[PDB]
């Protein structure tokens, strides 16, 4: 939002300084080179700003945007939360295969030529531990989620 | 033997007593045996006449079979001893696993997640 106004061309012909800084407050951010490029300081110059910000926006803003109703009061597709769970570790089992391959070239060149080399192909450490994770978090809410209910609805 | 069902063989043991009298020790092994299959008299047997079930520990027929048999259940009956059981009411609970187990998954959940 750098917002300017115009500096005198005329005291450009006088070639004076404008503006008589007697604040350390102007000096602070640092202007871009298309704006340094442009007018920036010989035709205008920069501001600074900032937000006005009360209490009584931030909170009604904070509760008011991104707030799941009554979601994981649910079961999230019952058939399908155990086959999507096969449907993760079929393809995780090859997945760690990659994982018995990718160990069996160490103590050998170098391995930021390790670092080089894995630029054309997958590994199974970044890609293991991403679906270790997913299955993980996926299992663990539904699993909960499906014991509240057994206690508060009866 | 009294860690087995060795119960016969004790009543050897009742025949012989060969170092000393032991008779003070003997008696509280006689109570002993009492409580025991006055409590293991309990057990899914499923009906014993006025035998068996009599005549392997001490009384045959003074009113003590009337001190275990009223003490306890197994009814005097027509040469009856009756099977009482029902072991039907306390299973069948979700709700004390959900409720332990939904204190488990958070007792999950803080080790792996939270950094400690």
């Amino acid at each position: 939002i750098d917002a300017f106004r115009l500096i005198n061309a005329n005291m450009m012909v006088l070639g004076h300084e404008p503006r008589q800084t007697t604040s350390n407050l102007g000096h602070l951010n640092k202007p871009s080179i298309q704006a340094l490029i442009h007018g920036l300081n010989r035709h205008y110059y920069s501001i600074t700003i900032n937000y006005r910000k009360n209490e009584l926006e931030q909170k009604m803003l904070l509760n008011l945007h991104k707030k799941s109703w009554m979601e994981g009061l649910t079961l999230q597709d019952y058939s399908e939360h155990c086959k999507h769970n096969e449907s993760v570790v079929k393809e995780m089992l090859e997945l760690a295969k990659n994982y018995n391959k990718a160990v069996e070239e160490e103590d050998k060149m170098t391995p930021e030529q390790l670092a080089i080399k894995n630029v054309g192909k997958q590994d199974p450490k970044r890609h293991l531990e991403e679906h270790v994770d997913v299955l993980m978090t996926s299992n663990i809410v539904q699993c909960l989620a499906a014991m509240l209910d057994t206690v508060v609805f009866k | 033997y009294l860690m087995e069902g060795s119960y016969n063989k004790v009543f050897l043991a009742k025949g012989n007593i060969p170092a000393e009298s032991y008779t003070f020790f003997i008696d509280i092994l006689l109570d002993t045996i009492r409580d025991e299959i006055a409590g293991c008299i309990e057990k899914a047997y499923e009906k014993i006449l006025f035998t068996e079930a009599t005549r392997i520990l001490f009384f045959n027929t003074p009113k003590k079979m009337t001190d275990y048999a009223k003490k306890r259940g197994w009814v005097l009956g027509p040469n009856n001893y009756y099977s009482f059981a029902s072991q039907q009411q306390k299973p069948e609970d979700t709700t004390i696993p959900s409720t332990e187990l939904a204190k488990q998954v958070i007792e999950y959940a803080r080790q792996l997640e939270m950094i400690v």
